[PDB]
């Protein structure tokens, strides 16, 4: 899912009681990897 | 039902509320009789109009 | 339905003082005074009379109650009407209150003691109307407790200069040709009381305490119910009213 | 996110009332409606 902000109405104290406030969310899912290693080429430099 | 008002109070910001709760009585009317009752004979209604 | 058993309170300061609305969270105002004048002779060198400002001020400020329908609609306006009444009478300013006209008056050069030590009579009255500025004089209004105006209505035995109104008849609407106010959060007694000082009366031009209102009333439901309020009030000038303060010791 | 001017304070807009409040006392009189008014048109009025 893109980016989806989400409005909190509410929000609560220590005592699970209102303490005037609200809230935004906002949450991003996404996962990615490397099927073929060999198909790659990269160049790395070894400094002492 | 009786009860009695919230206690508002001043709050600053990001302060909690505190617990304002009222509370509710319970008035008890109960209903009551009165009676009142009078004989009469055959020969006094028969005769006095 | 059901039957409140709150005593509540009431007050008229509304029905006389200045409202504005206030967008932000601070509202603001300037003040100033008149240039001075000099009576010059022929090839004098006018004076400077450069005039010099100020700037009130009025914070908005938050009252909010919780219960962990219109039962608790009617509950919390109560409570809220309460509050505000007894607020905007008195309040200590600091903290987290607005300022209240008798908090705000106190100190001021508006105090003024009685002509009788501890004591209630015809001349406080007129003293307390008198001493205003004509300006402010001509066009303010009163406000006390009602045994003050009871303890008034008990002062004309034999029907002189002090006949407001006789029994049987209600409260009258104007005093010395002002407007009438009243007040429950106000001192109404010196002998009982444990307090030194005591604010009793109070009249002067009521277009100069200004009161900023913000967000009325509102009612939520968290699925308890949620309310809260927010107003602002001070004094922007202190030299148009003249208070009463009855002083024992 | 509080009204402090760092946490979003900076937003609100500054405002205020442009009129204007006298604070003096001043002063009212009466004797230009029962006194006698003369126009003058030198230095020195005679009679």
């Amino acid at each position: 899912i893109g980016m989806t902000v989400e409005f909190i109405p509410h929000l609560f104290g220590t005592n699970r009681r209102p303490n005037g406030s609200r809230g935004w969310f906002a949450y991003y899912r996404m996962g990615a990897d490397v099927v073929n290693p060999n198909a790659f080429r990269l160049l790395n430099v070894e400094t002492a | 039902v009786s009860s009695a008002a919230v206690q508002w109070s001043w709050d600053a910001e990001f302060e909690e509320v505190s617990d304002d709760s009222p509370e509710f009585g319970q008035p008890e009317i109960p209903v009551k009789k009165a009676q009142g009752f009078v004989p009469i004979s055959i020969e006094a209604l028969q005769d006095e109009a | 339905t059901v039957i409140i058993t709150s005593n509540g309170s009431l007050n008229d300061i509304r029905r006389f003082a200045r409202q504005v609305v206030a967008t932000g969270d601070v509202w603001h105002g300037v003040s100033s005074a008149a240039v001075q004048w000099s009576w010059d002779a022929e090839f004098e060198e006018v004076s400077d009379d450069s005039p010099e400002f100020g700037q009130p001020e009025i914070p908005v400020k938050k009252a909010q109650g919780f219960v962990p329908t219109e039962t608790v609609a009617l509950l919390f306006a109560e409570g809220k009407d309460e509050l505000e009444a007894v607020t905007l009478t008195t309040g200590t300013g600091q903290g987290n209150q607005p300022t209240g006209i008798v908090t705000a008056l106190a100190g001021t050069a508006a105090e003024i003691a009685p002509v009788t030590a501890e004591t209630f009579a015809l001349a406080d009255v007129y003293a307390v109307y008198e001493q205003l500025a004509a300006r402010h004089r001509r066009q303010g209004a009163w406000l006390a407790n009602n045994l003050i105006y009871n303890k008034i209505r008990q002062f004309d035995t034999q029907g002189g200069a002090g006949l407001w109104t006789t029994i049987g008849n209600g409260e009258p609407s104007q005093l010395l040709g002002r407007p009438v106010g009243e007040a429950e959060a106000m001192d109404a007694n010196w002998n009982t009381s444990a307090s030194a000082d005591n604010f009793v009366l109070l009249y002067g031009n009521f277009q100069n305490y200004v009161i900023a209102d913000r967000i009325g009333m509102t009612v939520e439901f968290i699925p308890g119910w949620f309310a809260y309020y927010r107003m602002g009030a001070d004094v922007v000038n202190p030299n148009a009213f003249r208070l009463l303060n009855v002083e024992t010791a | 996110m509080g009204l402090t001017k760092a946490d979003g304070g900076y937003l609100v807009p500054f405002q205020l009332d442009p009129t204007v409040i006298i604070t003096s006392n001043g002063s009212l009189n009466d004797i230009r409606r029962f006194a006698r008014q003369v126009v003058a048109t030198g230095d020195v009025w005679h009679g």
